[PDB]
């Protein structure tokens, strides 16, 4: 996260992070939205032109965190995967379009304080919140610059952006399946996601229920935090029916 | 710099 | 979900975080 603050503790109880057994690094951010689920973009796992292609016996998952790189005994859980399933028309060789995974936990972790379930949008929620100006906001422990890496979970609230904006900011083919958002250069304040954050959650707050919703999931960008670029991110709701057949069809 | 973890979860 | 979203240091005891008043008053 580029121009972002310290996050408090148990500020984003759903804040998963995605770590690689060997050798033991960070992969990505990740998002829990049930006691046995885990939400990811596709890219973390699988993506050819680099040769990535974990399995469930690359990774761990580690949940209730806040330190990026100490063992937070008593504190965070770490988890193994049973197995991952990314959306059959994820597309890797264009655009990234359709960039989620979903990844079913061993055995369901227990919720705390710090570790507690962020919720899916529904159509309604989805259609009066995901708006251009208004602001999500985005965590995790990716790079501090595009050039090192914060000590604690970083997080930054940015503004939706309008299509035609995001559209006209790059070279690439934008979907509905995305979305993009930062500010616009003459707009004062900066900040975005970077590398390391990808896979995390853009969440929301509703002012109807006061819940914390994830409408989006970090994607891709050009650069971090570049003027006249913007962070894109997989539209969260447009994707929901994947989402809902896989959990009921696999537990 | 990641700090190392119980060896029971590799 | 059920109890989703709502975090146990902060809606659970009403308790605002640093801030999310920016997100909610962005919600014109
Ligand atoms: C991610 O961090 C990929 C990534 C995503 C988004 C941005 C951005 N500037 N918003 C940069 C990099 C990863 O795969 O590690």
């Amino acid at each position: 996260i580029v121009e972002g603050s310290d996050a408090e503790i148990g500020m984003s109880p759903w804040q998963v992070m995605l770590f690689r057994k060997s050798p033991q690094e960070l992969l990505c951010g990740a998002s829990l939205i049930s006691d046995r689920w885990v939400l990811t973009a596709a890219h973390c796992l699988l993506y050819p032109p680099w040769d990535k292609n974990f399995t469930e016996n690359d990774l761990l998952v580690r949940i209730g965190k806040h330190s990026r790189t100490r063992y937070e005994r008593n504190i965070e859980k770490i988890s193994m995967l049973e197995k991952i399933y990314i959306h059959p028309r994820y597309n890797w060789r264009e655009n990234l379009d359709r960039d989620i995974a979903l990844m079913k936990l061993k055995k369901p972790v227990a919720f705390s304080d710090y570790i507690h379930p962020v919720c899916l949008p529904d159509r309604e929620t989805a259609a009066s919140l995901l708006q251009a100006g208004y602001k999500g906001r985005v965590t995790g422990w990716g790079n501090l610059k595009e050039t090192g890496q914060p000590s604690v979970l970083q997080v930054v609230n940015l503004p939706i952006v309008e299509r035609p904006v995001c559209k006209d900011s790059t070279r690439i083919r934008i979907t509905d399946n995305m979305f993009c958002a930062g500010y616009k250069p003459d707009e004062g304040k900066r900040g975005d996601a970077c590398e390391g954050d990808s896979g995390g959650p853009f969440v929301m707050k509703s002012p109807f229920n006061n819940r914390w919703y994830q409408m989006g999931i970090v994607s891709w960008g050009e650069g971090c935090d570049r003027d006249g670029k913007y962070g894109f991110y997989t539209h969260v709701f447009r994707l929901k029916k994947w989402i809902q057949k896989v959990i009921d069809q696999f537990g | 710099d990641f700090e190392e973890i119980p060896e029971e979860y590799l | 979900e059920a109890d989703c979203g709502l975090r146990p240091l902060f809606e659970k005891k009403s308790l605002e975080d640093k801030t999310e008043r920016e997100l909610l008053e962005s919600y014109i």
